[PDB]
C-alpha cells in the first residue's frame, strides 16, 4: 500500500531538520524589522 | 547687521540687522515651556569597572572585585560563566522536576 | 539611432558598471549550474563529485 | 585582527552581487553537506534494515 | 440594592480591560457616522488628548503590554467628555429624521 | 521619475502591496487570509500536476490515482500534498472566519458577503474534489448529498436527475464534476481579488477595534516578513501532516474502489463539513434539514445586522467573549457529533448543540451586547 513509505520518511527527517534550521532563522529577521518598532518610545506635548 | 554664524557651514553669513543682532524677538514677555509626558521613564546607568588580571596570590584584587557598587547578588556577580550555568542549572532540575512528576503519573497508573 | 550613446561619459559609465555585471554573470552562470546539475562542470569541482 | 562577522561584510556582504554569490555558492555546498549528512543519519536509525544494507547477501 | 450594582459595575470596569491600555470609555466606541459628528465637533485639546490616547494603545498592544497599574484609567477619573456632542448628534438626527417622516 | 509610483502594473502591487497603509498592532491571526490565498495557490498548482495524470472515466479513476501514487515520480507526494492542503486550506478558513467574527470585522459588508460567497464556493469545489478520487465513500457521500439535496417538492427530483446526468451518480457526473472542480477555483482567485479590493477601499481593521490612522505603517517590510514567517510555518504543519502521517484526516474506505452494489456501514463526508452534516442529522426533516444546513452556512452572511453594541471588538466584551467561546465550542461538538452513528445519545445532543448554535448567534449575543451597554451606562 505504501511503497513511497522509507522515501516518505526521509524526506520528512530532512523537513524536521531543514525547518528546525529556518524557523529561529525567519524569526530572527523578522525579530530585527519588527524590532524597528518593537523599542518605538512616544512621547506628547501639549501646549496647555 | 553684517555676519551671522549660521546657514549649516559652520560659518559666518551675512545676515539683517534685526536678526543678527537682534536675535530676541519683541514680544513683552516669554510665554511657556510646556513640559513633555510619556508613559514610563527608562532607566539609566553606566558600567565600565570590567575586571583584572588572574594569577599567583591574587586573592586581595577579586577582594576589590566581590565589593559590590552594583545591587546585584554574589552569584551574578561574576558576569557570564556563572550566570548561564546557573540558567542551565535551574533549567535541568525543572525539566527533572517535570519529568519526575510525568514518571509518578505513569508509575500510578497500572497496564 | 543610437548615436546618443557614444561619448566619454557613456564611456566611464559602461567602464565603471563592467565589473558589477561580470559578477551578476558569475551568479547567473553559478545558479544555472547548481539548479540544473550540470555534468559539465560539478565534475570538476573537487567536493561535488559524489553524485556522478 | 577584527571578528570574522567584520570579514564577511568587508569582502562579501557589502556589495550585493558578492552577497548573491557568496550565497550561490553556499546553497551548493550546503546542498551537498546536508545531503550527505542527513542520509549518513537515516542510515544510521535504519542500519540494518533497508536495501543497501541487505544487499550485498544477493547481489553478484 | 445600590452599592452591589456599583461594585458590581466597578468589576466589570476593571473586567473590559480598556483602562489598563489608558484608555477612557468614550474612546472604545465605534466610530460611525454619529461618533465621527461627536469627535469633529470637539475642541482641540480633547480631540488631541483622544488621537495621543488611541496612539498609545495601538502602540501598547502592538508590543502586548499594557500600563502600570498606577498609570490605570480610575474609574472615578474616567470623564464622559463625548456625551453631550453624541446626545446633540443623536437630537438633531432624530429630529431630521422625523422631519422627513412627515 | 520611479517606476513604483508611474507604471500601471507596478502601481497597483506598490498600492496593494509595498505602501498600503496597514494597522501596527494586529496580531499573527490577521496572516490567516494571505495564508489563505498562499494556500489557494498551492493547491492550484498541485491541481494542475494532478490532471496531467488524472483520467476521469469510471473504469480508469482509481486505476489513475494508483498510477499517480505509484508510477509517475512523486506523484504521491503531490496528491497527498494536494488532500492534506485543502484540510489546512479550511484550517486557515475556519480560523479567518472565527477571527472576522471575534473583532468585528463584519462591519465591512461587501467584503463579508464577498467572504461567504468564497465559502460556499470554496466548500463545493472540496466536495466535487472527493468526489474525483471515485473510492467507496467517494461515490457514497455523492449519493447521499444529491440525493438528500432533492428534498425540494416538485423541483428536487429534477434538478438531482439533472445534476446527476441520469438516474445516480455515473460516468456523467463523474466527468462533469471533475469540469466543475477545474472550474471553480480559478472563479475563487477573482472573487478573492474582488474581496481585497473591497477591503482596500476601507482599510484593514486592528483587534482593539478602534481607529488605526492615528498609527499606521507600511506593509513592506513588516508583514511582508509577518506574512513569510507565517507561511513557513503554515508549511511546517502541511509537510509534517503530508510527509509523517498521511491519514489521520482520510478516510481507509476510499481506498476501495467504488461499489454501487455494497453500502457502507458508516458514511460520513469530510470533518470541515461534519458539523454541518450533525445539524443536517438534527431535524428528522427532509427540507427542514436542507434549510437547516443553507441558515446553517448563511447566518454568518447575517451577522452584519446583529450588531446591537457600540463597541467594535470583543476585547472590552468579556461576556460576549465567553458566549463566544461556548460557541466555538459547540461548533467542535458538532464536529464530533457529525462523525458519530445515528444512535443514543449522540441525537439529543446533536439536537441539543444545534439548538444552542442557532440560539448563540441568533438570539443570545445582542442580548450580551445590549446589557454591556446597559452596563457602560450607554444604553437608557
Ligand atoms: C513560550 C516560551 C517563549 C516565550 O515566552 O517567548 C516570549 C514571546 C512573547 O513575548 P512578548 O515580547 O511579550 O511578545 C511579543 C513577541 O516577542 C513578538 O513576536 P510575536 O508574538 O509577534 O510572534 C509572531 C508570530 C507569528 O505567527 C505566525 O506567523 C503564525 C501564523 C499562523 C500559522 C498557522 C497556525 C495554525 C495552524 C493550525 C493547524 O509568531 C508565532 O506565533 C510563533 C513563531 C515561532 C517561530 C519559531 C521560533 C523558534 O513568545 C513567543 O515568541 C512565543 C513563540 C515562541 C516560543
Ligand atoms: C525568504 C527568505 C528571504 C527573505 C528576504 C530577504 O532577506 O532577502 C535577502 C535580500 C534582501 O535582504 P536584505 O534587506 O538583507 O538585503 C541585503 C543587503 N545587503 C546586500 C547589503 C547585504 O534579498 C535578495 O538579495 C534577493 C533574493 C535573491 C538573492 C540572490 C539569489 C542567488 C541564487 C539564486 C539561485
Ligand atoms: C508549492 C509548495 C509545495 C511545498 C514546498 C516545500 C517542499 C519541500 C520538500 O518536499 O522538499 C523535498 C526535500 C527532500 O528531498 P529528497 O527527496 O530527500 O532528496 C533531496 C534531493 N533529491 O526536502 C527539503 O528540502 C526539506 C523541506 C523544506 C521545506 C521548506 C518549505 C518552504
Ligand atoms: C486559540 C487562542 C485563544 C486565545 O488565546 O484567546 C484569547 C485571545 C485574547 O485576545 P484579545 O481578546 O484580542 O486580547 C488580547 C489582549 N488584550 O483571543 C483571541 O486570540 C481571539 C481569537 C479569535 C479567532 C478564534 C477562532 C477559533 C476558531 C473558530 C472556528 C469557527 C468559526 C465560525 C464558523 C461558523
Ligand atoms: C483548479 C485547480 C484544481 C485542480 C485541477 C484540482 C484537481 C484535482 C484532482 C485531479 C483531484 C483528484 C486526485 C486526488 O485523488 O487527489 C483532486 C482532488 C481533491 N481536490 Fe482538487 N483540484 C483543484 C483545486 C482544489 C481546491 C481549491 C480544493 C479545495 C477546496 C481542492 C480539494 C480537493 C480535495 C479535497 C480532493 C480530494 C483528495 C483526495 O481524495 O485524494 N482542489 N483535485
Ligand atoms: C477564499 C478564502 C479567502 C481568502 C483567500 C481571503 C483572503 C483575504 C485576504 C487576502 C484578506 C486581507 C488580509 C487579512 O486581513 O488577513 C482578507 C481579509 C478579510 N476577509 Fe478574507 N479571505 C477568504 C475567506 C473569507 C471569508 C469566508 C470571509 C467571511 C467570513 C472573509 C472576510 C474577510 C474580512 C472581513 C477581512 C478583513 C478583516 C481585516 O482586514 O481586519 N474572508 N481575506
Amino acid at each position: 500500500s505504501e511503497p513511497e513509505h522509507d522515501h516518505r520518511k526521509r524526506m520528512g527527517l530532512k523537513m524536521l531538520l531543514m525547518m528546525g534550521l529556518l524557523l529561529p532563522l525567519t524569526y530572527a529577521m523578522k525579530r530585527h524589522k519588527w524590532s524597528v518598532l518593537k523599542s518605538r518610545k512616544l512621547a506628547y506635548r501639549p501646549p496647555k | 547687521m553684517y555676519y551671522k554664524f549660521s546657514s549649516f557651514t559652520q560659518k559666518l553669513a551675512g545676515a539683517w540687522a534685526s536678526e543678527a543682532y537682534t536675535p530676541q524677538g519683541l514680544k513683552p514677555v516669554s510665554t511657556e515651556a510646556p513640559p513633555i509626558i510619556f508613559a514610563t521613564p527608562t532607566k539609566l546607568t553606566s558600567s565600565v569597572t570590567a575586571y583584572d588580571y588572574s594569577g599567583k596570590n591574587k586573592v586581595p584584587e577579586l577582594q576589590k572585585f566581590f565589593q559590590k557598587a552594583d545591587g546585584v547578588p554574589i552569584h551574578l556577580k561574576r558576569g557570564l560563566p556563572d550566570q548561564m550555568l546557573y540558567r542551565t542549572t535551574m533549567a535541568l532540575t525543572l525539566g527533572g522536576t517535570i519529568y519526575c512528576l510525568i514518571a509518578l503519573y505513569m508509575a500510578s497508573q497500572p497496564r | 539611432m543610437l548615436s546618443r550613446f557614444l561619448g566619454p561619459r557613456y564611456r566611464e559609465l559602461a567602464r565603471n558598471w563592467i565589473p558589477t555585471a561580470g559578477m551578476w554573470g558569475t551568479v547567473g552562470a553559478v545558479g544555472l549550474v547548481w539548479a540544473t546539475d550540470w555534468r559539465l562542470i560539478l565534475d570538476w569541482v573537487p567536493y561535488i563529485n559524489g553524485k556522478f | 585582527s577584527p571578528t570574522i562577522p567584520s570579514r564577511l561584510y568587508s569582502l562579501l556582504f557589502r556589495r550585493t552581487s558578492t552577497f548573491a554569490l557568496t550565497i550561490a555558492v553556499g546553497a551548493l555546498f550546503f546542498e551537498r553537506a546536508f545531503d550527505q549528512g542527513a542520509d549518513a543519519i537515516y542510515e544510521h536509525i535504519n542500519e540494518g534494515k533497508l536495501w543497501k544494507h541487505i544487499k550485498h547477501k544477493y547481489e553478484n | 440594592s445600590s452599592k452591589w450594582l456599583d461594585g458590581f459595575r466597578k468589576w466589570y470596569y476593571n473586567a473590559a480591560g480598556f483602562n489598563k491600555l489608558g484608555l477612557m470609555r468614550d474612546d472604545t466606541l465605534h466610530e460611525t457616522e454619529d461618533v465621527k459628528e461627536a469627535i469633529r465637533r470637539l475642541p482641540e485639546d480633547l480631540y488631541n488628548d483622544r488621537m495621543f490616547r488611541i496612539k498609545r494603545a495601538l502602540d501598547l498592544t502592538m508590543r502586548h503590554q499594557i500600563l502600570p497599574k498606577d498609570q490605570w484609567t480610575k474609574y472615578e477619573e474616567d470623564k464622559f467628555y463625548l456625551e453631550p456632542y453624541l446626545k446633540e448628534v443623536i437630537r438633531e438626527r432624530k429630529e431630521r429624521e422625523e422631519w422627513a417622516k412627515k | 521619475t520611479n517606476m513604483r509610483k508611474t507604471h500601471p502594473l507596478f502601481k497597483i502591487i506598490n498600492h496593494s502591496f509595498i505602501d498600503l497603509p496597514a494597522p501596527s498592532n494586529i496580531s499573527s491571526w490577521w496572516n490567516f487570509g494571505s495564508l489563505l490565498g498562499v494556500c489557494l495557490m498551492v493547491q492550484i498548482i498541485t491541481g494542475l500536476f494532478l490532471a496531467m495524470h488524472y483520467t476521469s472515466d469510471t473504469m480508469t479513476a482509481f486505476s489513475s490515482v494508483t498510477h499517480i501514487c505509484r508510477d509517475v515520480n512523486y506523484g504521491w507526494l503531490i496528491r497527498y500534498m494536494h488532500a492534506n492542503g485543502a484540510s489546512m486550506f479550511f484550517i486557515c478558513l475556519f480560523l479567518h472566519v472565527g477571527r472576522g467574527l471575534y473583532y468585528g470585522s463584519y462591519t465591512f459588508m461587501e467584503t463579508w458577503n464577498i467572504g461567504v460567497l468564497l465559502l460556499f464556493a470554496v466548500m463545493a469545489t472540496a466536495f466535487m474534489g472527493y468526489v474525483l478520487p471515485w473510492g467507496q465513500m467517494s461515490f457514497w457521500g455523492a449519493t447521499v448529498i444529491t440525493n438528500l439535496l432533492s428534498a425540494i417538492p416538485y423541483i428536487g427530483t429534477t434538478l438531482v436527475e439533472w445534476i446527476w446526468g441520469g438516474f445516480s451518480v455515473d460516468k456523467a457526473t463523474l466527468t462533469r464534476f471533475f469540469a466543475f472542480h477545474f472550474i471553480l477555483p480559478f472563479i475563487i482567485a477573482a472573487l478573492a481579488i474582488v474581496h481585497l479590493l473591497f477591503l482596500h477601499e476601507t482599510g484593514s481593521n486592528n483587534p482593539t477595534g478602534l481607529n488605526s490612522d492615528a498609527d499606521k505603517i507600511p506593509f513592506h517590510p513588516y508583514y511582508t516578513i509577518k506574512d513569510i514567517l507565517g507561511i513557513l510555518i503554515m508549511f511546517l504543519i502541511l509537510m509534517t501532516l503530508v510527509l509523517f502521517f498521511p491519514d489521520m484526516l482520510g478516510d481507509p474506505d476510499n481506498y476501495m474502489p467504488a461499489n454501487p452494489l455494497n453500502t457502507p456501514p458508516h458514511i460520513k463526508p469530510e470533518w470541515y463539513f461534519l458539523f454541518a452534516y450533525a445539524i443536517l442529522r438534527s431535524i428528522p426533516n427532509k427540507l427542514g434539514g436542507v434549510l437547516a444546513l443553507i441558515l446553517s452556512i448563511l447566518i454568518l452572511a447575517l451577522m452584519p445586522f446583529l450588531h446591537t453594541s457600540k463597541q467594535r471588538s470583543l476585547m472590552f466584551r468579556p461576556i460576549t467573549q465567553i458566549l463566544y467561546w461556548i460557541l466555538v465550542a459547540n461548533l467542535l461538538i458538532l464536529t464530533w457529533i457529525g462523525g458519530q452513528p445515528v444512535e443514543h445519545p449522540f441525537i439529543i445532543i446533536g439536537q441539543l448543540a444545534s439548538i444552542s448554535y442557532f440560539s448563540i448567534i441568533l438570539i443570545l449575543m445582542p442580548i450580551s451586547g445590549i446589557i454591556e451597554d446597559k452596563m457602560l451606562k450607554l444604553y437608557p
